[PDB]
């Protein structure tokens, strides 16, 4: 038979040395060796062809004619196809089809967003803000018992003092003042077990919190994604993406759709490598919509400029085709089941996926000043505030 | 006094100030002595309480297959008159050929009658049993009170169910579109997630 | 008509709690059965639901060369079509027809989920 | 004064004590916030000392030869016309094939 390619990685790679081979062993890739693995099973010639149109089967809705890859095997110009297609009905209405050899779905994919370096105000991440606000009043609860019990029942302890006391007891250091009755003592003492307890678990783990960089992708999910419009996203032009959008029912996808159809500049693309060139010369503008599978593989592969948000929005699998009737059918169908029962799939599958990821195939480093620089304004305010407040007591106690 | 003193030693061992402090030569001996005994135990405690918190999960010795089968002090089989104790029966790979070796022969029988057979034979055993199941019940019961059952490691491989049809029956080509159709929509998505995840009957640097 | 086979397990195919008030194919109501109800009017054929008496998936014996449970029922028109969990491999696809997936799964391994202490309100 | 005011100030950076405390609010303002930074940089500065002290060794990337030719980053090759060259011109693992394989041609 004549076996077709898509020429699209990593299903087909061709070879380096390309300008010294020709035939079957003109390129390289995992298409091909599923390829060779089923003829070994099925005992039918084949020749490596690829496509003219480069591009996957579509159909015109005026001329209702079948383009490149499914025109091939319809229109008598191919026998046989292995490759990254895409089933579904409208195509599967056509020509016989195989059982699925890989599992995917339609998934999203932008331009890696910088490492967000923790912000100011990081110091109060190793304690949840609802500590935070229960130290707070429990600061104001000590301070004020302590000055009902001194003032109402006394061997000075204010409420200004007071404060003054719990804080300095809060930070390790130590005041002036200590209380002299039991009734002060006791709440002093649960005090300084609390603070202790608290400084204790709050210091612990506190450089990673002021040094630890977490990324925030702007789209989080589909939802999130088409509520908002500043940001542009785009498709393969004829494949089964467009297919999946034309046919759907649901809300968001069909608002989604609508968008994308009536976006101008046509947010579409001719080819895969056109969308990652967009998405990687778009200052993070632009999001492609492709499958999972050649989501990761760019994303294991320098610079590694891109990631994959969200989940799949519905699973679909491959399948090898084959012309409708056609005697080869079967033996594919049960040349595939008998690989999956092999590790043949599942092998391949580990193999060139994660085979040569070049980015990430933590230390310990000092503290930047970027890192500690929140609280270097906070003592300066600080200052600021304590200057202004004593020049306004002077002047208050000037008249 | 006795009040200021257990005052004293109080704010000596939470680090805190001290109003005072000790004069003569035999009250400073305890005070020092005291000093470094709460050193020591507040350093300590401080360090272990580091450790604790920044404390790994129980990370459980049964994460691989391999694992899981060379731990013959937990008893390991697949559920009988079934497909996977037939691709077992059929396995090939070193790691699948040596389990199927052990579960072979192993007293009491390895094997099960039905699912819930031996989903309540793990539950009783005290971790000596182990137990091979499809990915989707395993989950969902996962998931149903008491959720005292846990899976282990990741799908050791890739299938999927069917609807089946008698061979050279006249309902194959349709019931194909149908479940084409079917994915297609999102109506089966809709199905799974409601009744896989709409029940929910149980349930290093961190805040 | 249509005879199917479902292996009733949970979830795929469940007894509902008015088993003995509810009758026919009303009565139960499973995942595999909200499946067959929807291809159903997807299609348009009377099928009544119906269960394997075996209560056993497919396994053919070497000596007998005999199919038991579902697929036992299919080969031999004891059912006519089999909506229910049934892993889709070689041996059995050899003898009936499957049609496309509608679920993806694989083996896993159980175990039982050792006790975490969780912390108390004293572990400080 | 000026020379009390440094003392204070050393002496609560270093979580020491202090002989006297300010009693006017605009000088407690200044000790509040001075207490608060001494204590985040010293919790801090502890922490990562705690870090480096245990601070593993520098694991090269080179520790497996599978990983030592993976890493194309790096050249490697085996002395020609020798018996070490011989072996993995009849190597027969995966490992060393692809070794083989990468050092038959490099420039
Ligand atoms: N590599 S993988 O996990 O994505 C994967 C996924 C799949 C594989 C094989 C592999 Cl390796 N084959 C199965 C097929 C095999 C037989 C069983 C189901 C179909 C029919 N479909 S699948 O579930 O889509
Ligand atoms: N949500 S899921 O993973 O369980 C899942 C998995 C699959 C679904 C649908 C769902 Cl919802 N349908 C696909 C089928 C649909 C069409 C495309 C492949 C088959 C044929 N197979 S699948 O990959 O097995
Ligand atoms: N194999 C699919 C590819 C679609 C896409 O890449 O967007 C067809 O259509
Ligand atoms: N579903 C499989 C049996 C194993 C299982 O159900 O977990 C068939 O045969
Ligand atoms: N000693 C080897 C050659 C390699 C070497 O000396 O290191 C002989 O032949």
């Amino acid at each position: 038979v004549v076996v077709t390619t898509i020429l699209e990685s990593p299903y087909v790679m061709m070879k380096k040395n390309h300008e010294m081979l020709e035939g079957n062993e003109r390129y390289e890739g995992y298409c091909v060796d599923l390829a060779a693995e089923i003829a070994k099973h099925c005992g039918f010639k084949y020749k490596l062809t690829i496509v003219g149109d480069g591009k996957y089967g579509a159909r015109d809705a005026d001329t209702k004619i079948w383009n490149g890859m499914v025109g091939e095997l319809v229109y008598g110009k191919a026998d046989i196809a292995i490759a990254p297609l895409t089933i579904t009905l409208v195509r599967e209405e056509v020509i016989d089809f195989s059982k699925p050899f890989m599992s995917l779905g339609i998934s999203i994919m932008i331009k890696k967003p910088q490492k967000s370096k923790p912000g100011v105000f990081s110091f109060l991440d190793p304690l949840a803000y609802e500590i935070w606000m229960c130290i707070v009043f429990a600061y104001i609860g000590v301070s004020v018992v302590l000055f009902l019990v001194s003032r109402f029942s006394p061997y000075e302890f204010g409420i200004f003092n007071s404060l003054w006391f719990s804080l300095g007891a809060f930070m390790r250091q130590g005041c002036d003042i200590s209380p002299r009755s039991l009734s002060g003592r006791i709440v002093g003492g649960v005090w300084w077990f609390f603070t202790l307890i608290i400084i204790s678990s709050y210091t612990a783990n506190l450089a990673a919190f002021l040094t630890v960089e977490r990324m925030v992708s702007p789209i989080e999910s589909a939802e999130d994604l088409s509520k908002q419009t500043e940001i542009a996203y785009g498709t393969l032009d004829s494949g089964s993406t467009k297919e999946f959008f034309r046919r759907s029912k649901i809300a968001v996808f069909d608002k989604m759709w609508t968008y994308m159809r009536s976006a101008e500049p046509s947010v579409f693309v001719r080819t895969t490598a056109e969308g990652v060139a967009r998405v990687r010369k778009s200052k993070g503008k632009y999001a492609y919509l492709l499958e999972s599978t050649m989501n990761e593989y760019i994303e294991q592969r320098k610079p590694c400029d891109t990631m994959k948000v969200g989940g799949n929005l519905d699973s679909k699998g491959y399948g090898i085709a084959t012309p409708k009737g056609s005697s080869l059918g079967t033996p594919v169908n049960l040349a595939v089941l008998k690989l999956s029962e092999q590790g043949v799939l599942d092998k391949l599958k580990n193999k060139w996926w994660y085979d040569k990821g070049e980015c990430g195939a933590e230390k310990t480093s000092a503290l930047s000043l970027s890192n500690v620089a929140g609280v270097f304004y906070i003592l300066v305010g600080g200052l600021g505030l304590a200057m202004l407040v004593a020049l306004i007591e002077f002047c208050y106690k000037s008249r | 006094g006795i009040f200021n003193s257990l005052w004293f030693s109080l704010g000596a061992f939470m680090q805190q100030g001290c109003d005072i402090s000790p004069r003569s030569l035999s009250g400073r001996i305890v005070g020092g002595v005291w000093w470094f005994f709460t050193l020591i135990i507040i350093s300590s405690y401080t360090a272990n309480l580091a450790a604790f918190l920044t404390v790994e999960r129980m990370v459980s010795p049964i994460e691989s297959a391999e694992d899981l089968a060379k731990q013959t002090e937990i008893a390991y089989g697949t559920l009988e008159a079934g497909s996977t104790k037939e691709f077992f029966r059929r396995s090939k790979i070193a790691v699948f050929e040596k389990m199927w070796t052990y579960m072979k022969s192993a007293e009491p029988s390895v094997f099960v009658r039905t699912t819930e057979e031996g989903m309540i034979r793990v539950r009783k055993s005290k971790g000596k049993y182990a137990y091979l199941l499809e990915s989707t019940m395993n989950e969902y019961i996962e998931q149903r009170k008491p959720c005292d059952t846990m899976k282990v490691g990741g799908n050791l491989d890739s299938k999927g169910y069917g609807i089946a049809t008698p061979k050279g029956s006249a309902l194959r080509g349709p019931v194909n579109l149908a479940v084409l159709k079917l994915s297609e929509q999102g109506v089966l998505d809709k199905l799974k997630s409601k009744w896989w995840y709409d029940k929910g009957e149980c349930g290093k640097t961190s805040a | 008509t249509y005879i199917v086979t479902t292996i009733l397990e949970d979830p795929y195919v469940m007894l509902k709690k008015n088993a003995n008030q509810f009758e026919g194919n009303d009565r139960y109501e499973g995942y595999c059965v909200e499946l067959a109800a929807e291809i159903a009017k997807h299609v348009g054929y009377s099928y009544r639901l119906e269960i394997v008496s075996d209560g056993k998936y497919g396994a053919r014996d070497p000596d007998t060369k005999a199919w038991n449970g579902m697929v036992g029922e299919l080969v031999y028109g004891r059912a006519d079509v089999a909506v229910a969990p049934l892993t889709i491999t070689l041996v059995r696809e050899e003898v009936i027809d499957f049609s496309k997936p509608f679920m993806s799964l694989g083996i896993s391994i159980m175990i039982k989920k050792p006790q975490k202490s969780k912390p108390g309100v004293f572990s400080f």
